[PDB]
């Protein structure tokens, strides 16, 4: 037995919004969660 | 009157996504394909050492 | 002298200059969207 997808694999359209607020301290605070991932999970990338 | 016996076939239908060839690609639901450039579809290979 | 008898004869020589300056056949386009198998969907996945 073995298991895959129902229907063939559909397109999603991303980058319509491109929300242009984007903020400093945002940016920061992702950046800190982002450097730290290569030392906790370095496949597993968001 | 008699009666009439009627056997009718039953055949398997094929479903090419439930073949397990499918595991050999990856299956894509698309629309336009005439919109694609032609001989072209780049990707960059990055190699670390 | 077949570039020269055309007409518009200065947007034909300036036209005509994209074999030496095209080199990859998205050059002078712009970027818009991005068409993704899924969500994320891989790094090494065909994106459009």
């Amino acid at each position: 037995a073995m298991s895959g997808p129902a229907a063939y694999a559909s397109y999603v359209v991303r980058g319509a919004n491109l929300v242009t607020a984007v903020s400093y301290g945002r940016a920061m605070r992702n950046f800190e969660q982002f450097m730290a991932r290569i030392v906790d999970h370095p496949n597993a990338l968001p | 009157e008699a009666l009439l016996g009627v056997y009718t076939n039953v055949v398997e239908f094929v479903k090419f996504l439930e073949t397990a060839l499918a595991a050999a690609c990856v299956n894509t639901e698309f629309k336009d394909l005439r919109r694609m450039i032609d001989g072209k579809i780049q990707f960059k290979i990055s190699m670390p050492t | 002298a077949t570039l020269e008898q055309r007409p518009f004869p200065y947007l034909a020589t300036e036209a005509n200059l994209l074999t030496q300056i095209k080199e990859s056949a998205a050059d002078g386009l712009f970027k818009s969207f991005q068409l993704l198998l899924g969500k994320d969907a891989r790094e090494g996945s065909v994106r459009f």
